[PDB]
C-alpha cells in the first residue's frame, strides 16, 4: 500500500 | 503567530460579513473553525496552499477565498443568526499541529429593537472589611444590555490591571424566560486598604459594548444603542 | 528476506498540473504503476497475481493517488523558494520509501529519503529517527522535521501497514 | 464516519489532586490524536500530540496522555494540578486520507479549586459611590458550594476566586444584589456555613 501526504517542507 | 480580524464585529439578519486571516509563517495549511459551548470547535473550510479551497464539517452559509498562502478569508455574503458565534483561525505547516488566532467574536442580530447597552455603577469598600481584612475590594456592575457582547477592564491611574481582579466567565440573563432577555454582568476588585485610603487613587471600571455601526438606521426616539465604552468610577478616601 | 518499495515522483510544468508516477516494488519487481497522463488515470495492477483484488482496493489507493499530486505542486514551489529559482523552470521532486523484512516477519530495515532534481536531497537514517541532510536548504526541512517529530509520524506506516501490507502480497505461491 | 466524545463538559479539582479528562473516539482506522488547550478569553494551543510508538505522550509540564488501541481512547492526566491550569480542554482526532481535517471533541472546562489555609467566610453590603447597594460573599473556603437565589426576585453569582499576586494571596469571592428597596445580609439563606 502507498503511503499517505507527508509532511509539508 | 496568526492574526484574524476584524475581532468584535455586529451585524443584522441578511447582511455581508467577511473575515481575515493571515499568517506571516510559511504554513500551507490555512483553517477556520467555530467554537460554541454545547458543540466544541467545528472545521467551516480549509485550504491548502493558496487559491485551494477545501470543504468542512459545516461550511452552510459560508464561502471560503485563498488569496495567497498567508491569507484566508471567511466570507458571509448571507447573515443569520445561527451563524452567531466565536471563529477562529489556524495554521499549519504539520498534520494535526495548529496555531490558532485570537477569535473573532461574532453578533447577527434578529431586530434592531432589542438592542440595549450596559448601565455600569461601581460600589466602594467597607469600613467593615478594611477593620476586618485590613484590605479592600470594589465591585463594577454591568446591567440591561442585549446582546452579550462586552469587554470589562479595571483601570486604576491609568493602568489596565489584572491582578486581584475577579470577573465573571459568562453573563446572566434578566429573564431567561423572555429569551428576547437582557444580560448582566459583574466584576471585582481587591486591594490593600492603604491603597484605597489614598483620595489620590483613582479606580475605574469601563466596558466596551459593541453595538450597531455609525451609519445603521435608527428608527426610534431612543438613544442610538452604538458601540460605545460605558463606564464608572470610584475615588480613594481617608476619612 | 523480502523488501518493498514506492517511488513517487513528479516534474513541474512552467506556469498547469505536472506529471505524476508511483510504482511499487516488491523484492525488486515492479508490481504496480499509477500515471496521470493515462485517458483512464488510475492504479494498475503490473504483474499477474495482483489481479485478484477488488475495485475497492484499486479505487481506494487512487484516492491516495490524488493526494500526492497536490502535495508534489505545492513542494516544488517551496524548494524552488528556498534555492530562490525562476518561476519558468521545469524541475523533478522524488519520494523513495519501504522497508526491508525478515525472514521470521519482523522488521530489518526502513526508508524514507527524497531528491531534488535527480540529486539526493534528504535521508532518514537507521536508528530511524534522525535525518541526514544534503545541502543547506536541506537543514531547513531538516530543522522544521526533526523538532516536530516528522519520524515518528512516518514509523506508522513503515512499523505498521508497510510490513503488513508486504506479507498480503507475497500470499500468492 | 468520525466524531469525538468527551465525558464530562464539566470537571472541578483541588491543587496537586490528580486528574483524568477523557477521550473516546470513532473507530478506525490509522487515527491521529491530539489535545488541546484553550486559555481564558484566548484561542487553542497543541497541548500534546501521538503519531506512533509508546502509547503514552508525556508533556513537559506535567500533563501526559495514553492511547489505547483497544480501548480506543485518549485519555489526559496530571498528577498534581496548578491553579494556572484552570482552562478549557480539546482533543482532536484526524485519520488517513484526513491527516490535515481534524475532528475536535466537545470540549471540558477545569475549574480549578483554590486551597486557602486561612478562610475566614464573612458577608458585607456595598454602597454606591455616587448614590449615598450590593452584599458580597468572599474570604470562604474552596470546600462550600455558592447557592442560587431562593427568591429568584434576587440575583447571586457564584464564587469567584481572585489573587493578590503582589502578597501572594488567593480569594473566592460571590456577590447577591436586587432593586428591592428592603434588603438585609442575613437573608444567603442557601448553603450557608454560620461562622
Amino acid at each position: 500500500m502507498p503511503a499517505g501526504r507527508p509532511w509539508d517542507l | 503567530a496568526v492574526t484574524q480580524s476584524p475581532r468584535n464585529k455586529v451585524t443584522v439578519t441578511g447582511g455581508n460579513v467577511t473575515l481575515s486571516c493571515r499568517q506571516t509563517n510559511s504554513h500551507n495549511y490555512m483553517y477556520w473553525y467555530r467554537q460554541d459551548t454545547g458543540h466544541g470547535l467545528r472545521l467551516i473550510h480549509y485550504s491548502y496552499g493558496a487559491g485551494n479551497l477545501q470543504i468542512g464539517d459545516v461550511p452552510d452559509g459560508y464561502k471560503a477565498t485563498r488569496t495567497t498562502q498567508e491569507d484566508f478569508f471567511l466570507l458571509l455574503e448571507l447573515a443569520s443568526p445561527s451563524q452567531t458565534s466565536l471563529y477562529f483561525c489556524a495554521s499549519s505547516d504539520a498534520p494535526g499541529q495548529l496555531y490558532f488566532g485570537e477569535g473573532s467574536k461574532l453578533t447577527v442580530l434578529e431586530d434592531l429593537k432589542n438592542v440595549f447597552p450596559p448601565e455600569v455603577a461601581v460600589f466602594e469598600p467597607s469600613e467593615a472589611e478594611i477593620s476586618h481584612t485590613q484590605k479592600a475590594t470594589l465591585v463594577c456592575l454591568a446591567t440591561g444590555f442585549y446582546p452579550d457582547h462586552v469587554e470589562l477592564s479595571w483601570w486604576v491611574n491609568g493602568k489596565e490591571v489584572h491582578s486581584g481582579v475577579c470577573t465573571d466567565p459568562q453573563p446572566l440573563k434578566e429573564q431567561p424566560a423572555l429569551n428576547d432577555s437582557r444580560y448582566a454582568l459583574s466584576s471585582r476588585l481587591r486591594v490593600s486598604a492603604t491603597f484605597w485610603q489614598n483620595p489620590r487613587n483613582h479606580f475605574r471600571c469601563q466596558v466596551q459594548f459593541y453595538g450597531l455601526s455609525e451609519n445603521d438606521e435608527w428608527t426610534q426616539d431612543r438613544a442610538k444603542p452604538v458601540t460605545q465604552i460605558v463606564s464608572a468610577e470610584a475615588w480613594g478616601r481617608a476619612d | 528476506p523480502h523488501s518493498m518499495r514506492y517511488y513517487e515522483t513528479a516534474t513541474s510544468r512552467r506556469g498547469g498540473e505536472p506529471r505524476y508516477t508511483s510504482v511499487g516494488y516488491v523484492d525488486d519487481k515492479e508490481f504496480v504503476r499509477f500515471d496521470s497522463d493515462a485517458e483512464n488515470p488510475r492504479y494498475e495492477p503490473q504483474v499477474p497475481w495482483m489481479e485478484q483484488e477488488g475495485p475497492e482496493y484499486w479505487e481506494r489507493i487512487t484516492q491516495i493517488a490524488k493526494g500526492q499530486e497536490q502535495w508534489f505542486r505545492v513542494n516544488l514551489r517551496t524548494l524552488l523558494g528556498y534555492y530562490n529559482q525562476s518561476a519558468g523552470g521545469t524541475h523533478t521532486l522524488q519520494w523513495m520509501y519501504g522497508c526491508d523484512v525478515g525472514s521470521d516477519g519482523r522488521l530489518l530495515r526502513g526508508y524514507e529519503q527524497f531528491a531534488y532534481d535527480g540529486c539526493d536531497y534528504i535521508a532518514l537514517n537507521e536508528d530511524l529517527r534522525t535525518w541526514t541532510a544534503a545541502d543547506m536548504a536541506a537543514q531547513i526541512t531538516r530543522r522544521k522535521w526533526e523538532q516536530a517529530g516528522a519520524a515518528e509520524y512516518y514509523r506508522a506506516y513503515l512499523e505498521g501497514e508497510c510490513v503488513e501490507w508486504l506479507h498480503r502480497y507475497l500470499k500468492n505461491g | 464516519a468520525q466524531s469525538v466524545t468527551q465525558p464530562d463538559a464539566r470537571v472541578t479539582v483541588s491543587e496537586g489532586a490528580s486528574l483524568q479528562l477523557r477521550c473516546k473516539y470513532s473507530y478506525s482506522a490509522t487515527p491521529y490524536l491530539f489535545w488541546y488547550v484553550q486559555y481564558p478569553r484566548q484561542g487553542l494551543q497543541m497541548l500534546l500530540k501521538y503519531y506512533s510508538g509508546d502509547p503514552v505522550v508525556q508533556g513537559v509540564n506535567g500533563f501526559e496522555a495514553e492511547f489505547s488501541k483497544s480501548d480506543s481512547s485518549f485519555h489526559l492526566r496530571k498528577a498534581s494540578v496548578h491553579w494556572s491550569d484552570s482552562a478549557v480542554y480539546f482533543c482532536a482526532v484526524s485519520a488517513k486520507g484526513t491527516g490535515s481535517k481534524l475532528s475536535f471533541g466537545k470540549g471540558a472546562k477545569l475549574t480549578v479549586s483554590p486551597n486557602i489555609q486561612n478562610p475566614d467566610p464573612a458577608v458585607y453590603q456595598l454602597r454606591d459611590s455616587k448614590s449615598s447597594s450590593v452584599c458580597l460573599f468572599t474570604d470562604f473556603d474552596s470546600q462550600t458550594n455558592v447557592s442560587q437565589s431562593k427568591d429568584s426576585d434576587v440575583y447571586i453569582t457564584d464564587k469567584c476566586v481572585l489573587d493578590m499576586r503582589s502578597m501572594d494571596f488567593k480569594s473566592n469571592s460571590a456577590v447577591a444584589w436586587s432593586n428591592k428597596s428592603d434588603f438585609a445580609c442575613a437573608n444567603f439563606n442557601n448553603s450557608i456555613i454560620p461562622e
